[PDB]
RNA sequence: UAAGGUGAUAUGAACCGUUAUAACCGGCGAUUUCCGAAUGGGGAAACCCAGUGUGUUUCGACACACUAUCAUUAACUGAAUCCAUAGGUUAAUGAGGCGAACCGGGGGAACUGAAACAUCUAAGUACCCCGAGGAAAAGAAAUCAACCGAGAUUCCCCCAGUAGCGGCGAGCGAACGGGGAGCAGCCCAGAGCCUGAAUCAGUGUGUGUGUUAGUGGAAGCGUCUGGAAAGGCGCGCGAUACAGGGUGACAGCCCCGUACACAAAAAUGCACAUGCUGUGAGCUCGAUGAGUAGGGCGGGACACGUGGUAUCCUGUCUGAAUAUGGGGGGACCAUCCUCCAAGGCUAAAUACUCCUGACUGACCGAUAGUGAACCAGUACCGUGAGGGAAAGGCGAAAAGAACCCCGGCGAGGGGAGUGAAAAAGAACCUGAAACCGUGUACGUACAAGCAGUGGGAGCACAGUGUGACUGCGUAC
């Protein structure tokens, strides 16, 4: 599902709201790929469908700290 | 704690018998004992060809109410109620008026 | 000996009430013309 | 003429069935519902 | 408060007030005060106490 | 705890017990087929088919146990690939399923209202899903207030249908402040001295107290009617008990109870006393929660529909300061008041009732009250989801009609009998009306129509019934 793994941002749902205003449902996805990130740790690849603030947060956290907020509450890697 | 039991000679206090004194052949569940000569029926009873095919009108004796027997005393020679002591550790129907045990 | 049965009434109409008066289904009555 | 019933048991228990109806979130829910009405046959089954 | 007044003002006025100046009975039997009201001449009545 | 029992329709049959295990009631324990989360694989629930152990074996076999997936963790061995991962196996744990409402969260209508309708309303309702608890959630100020101050949340009464919002329409609708219910604050982002230092938990004896069987209970007789007395008349007695129920009619004193006084092998709820274990005090100091706050864009929530509009949330794009700093005070700014976001926990007051116990009713009384007073979610109906009835009363007690007749070894009936009553006979209290008969009185076979009404003979009864002929007269 379209879930971000790193900030956990699920699809949201509000109104489009016309120049008549006429609300309508609608969902705002956030805005996820699948990037593969370098861990010197692991000498490996790990591959993430994160949010682009998702990137974000992981290039000034760190990807070796991102990933321990993910083990320590359970989501898969 | 039944006040009334299975070998009592007891006296009628209510309803066509009132005043006739017999004894209890065996209570009932249902609070309805049958009294010994007391609460005569007649049953029209069928002769079916075995089990008594003897088919008159046979005369039993039907149940009465519990309530309405009371143990007969005969030391005071009236009707008498009952009461429950412990001697002995044991459970004591005792007549009442006279506080003796029965 | 067990008599006085009932009216077993059908099993298509669920309201015994009107069991026994319509069928409850199309009513074709068909000479119509008022122009 | 040829009417709308024409039984099977194997199209009635695969349709209708304690099986089918315990497949699916919705025929639990079903089961769910004559249960608490208190339904003396449950499915079509026995 | 003014129903109160008004209805104790009727009771000594067909006489059914009458006022004590202790009620209370040594024992608490039935057969003292079933006795305590012979004497008093009372059968239906309402004791107000304080 | 007992002199009676072997559940009910349900009689028996064969028995068991009688003051010490007959049954009954309770506590604990054993047993607990098969299906169903159903878990060994399968399956059209209530069936089919095994695997591997372990026995035992008459050699035909037979038992009992294990064998689900997932999550977490540990052990071993383990690719592409050398390390190493992924994987694979085997353990231990834990989870799933059902449940009436309340609760938090994720989604989310339309009819309707606007006298049409689209903004708005309905309404974040119905519903769907996820999750939890006995409550939940919220909760210890980035809060309000106004230059005085207040001092966490929740709920209730006002404030107030106010201020506002609003095709400024329909409608929506606060806070501040005040009265109350209940009222506890604490942790981590951290190292020392001290060093179980109260805490708050679990477990176990111990006490106090309920719950789960129970025990004792207090006293009335004559008399008349009657089928029968609880009624009437007479005369007593109990009452911390005259709540209620039953008994042949209306019982304080017949019964069961009730008031009251009591009781527990054993297992549990609650407090307390705690011993023993886990967390972990107090003091010195530092520390003070960043992709956050804020912003641009789009939405949503706030009573507040973007409007001059604060504040909160965040899909997207950005992006601080780090206490000499930061938030808020309804656009915005300056003062100066107040608070310290970006970590978390937290009892009570609150909501609910599938269920258990009592208790109550100007609640129902069988077309009512539950759909269901009764073998009712049944019979029936539908492929199915689903829908969904009707149906209470003999009598005080079966004493429920022996026997005799007619009949077809009928059905029904007539006697006889029971009983107060059978016109209480089971198609059974009472038995209305429609509707259908029989008997009797009168009228009626030359008379036209809302059928009555006014007049009215004659006749039949003991005034009633009928009503010839006649005037007027087209139901609701």
């Amino acid at each position: 599902s379209r879930v971000c793994q790193v900030t956990g941002k699920r699809p949201v749902t509000g109104n489009n709201r016309s120049h008549a205003l006429n609300a309508t449902k609608r969902r705002f996805l956030p805005n996820l790929h699948s990037h593969r990130f370098w861990v010197e740790s692991e000498k490996r690849f790990v591959t993430l469908r994160v949010s682009a603030k998702g990137m974000r947060v992981i290039d000034k956290k760190g990807i070796d700290t991102v990933l321990a907020e993910l083990r320590a509450r359970g989501e898969k890697y | 704690a039944a006040k009334i039991r299975r070998d009592d000679e007891v006296i009628v206090l209510t309803g066509k018998d009132k005043g006739k004194r017999g004894k209890v052949k065996n209570v009932l569940s249902s609070g309805k004992v049958i009294v010994e000569g007391i609460n005569l029926v007649k049953k029209h009873q069928k002769p079916v060809p075995a089990l008594n095919q003897p088919g008159g009108i046979v005369e039993k004796e039907a149940a009465i109410q519990v309530s309405n027997v009371a143990i007969f005393n005969a030391a005071t020679g009236k009707a008498d109620r009952v009461g429950f002591r412990f001697e002995d550790g044991k459970k004591v129907r005792f007549f009442k008026s006279n506080s003796e045990t029965i | 000996h067990c008599y006085e049965c009932s009216s077993d009434c059908p099993n298509l109409q669920p309201y015994f009430s009107r069991c026994f008066s319509t069928p409850v289904w199309i009513s074709q009555a068909q000479g119509i013309r008022a122009g | 003429m040829k009417r709308t019933f024409q039984p099977s048991v194997l199209k009635r228990n695969r349709s209708h069935g304690f099986r089918a109806r315990m497949a699916t979130k919705n025929g639990r829910q079903v089961l769910a519902r004559r249960r608490a009405k208190g339904r003396a046959r449950l499915t079509v089954s026995k | 408060r003014g129903a109160l007044k008004s209805i104790l003002s009727e009771l000594v006025r067909q006489d059914r007030l009458i006022v004590v100046e202790k009620f209370s009975v040594e024992a608490p039997k039935t057969k003292l005060l079933a006795q305590k009201l012979k004497d008093m001449a009372l059968e239906d009545v309402l004791i107000i106490t304080g």
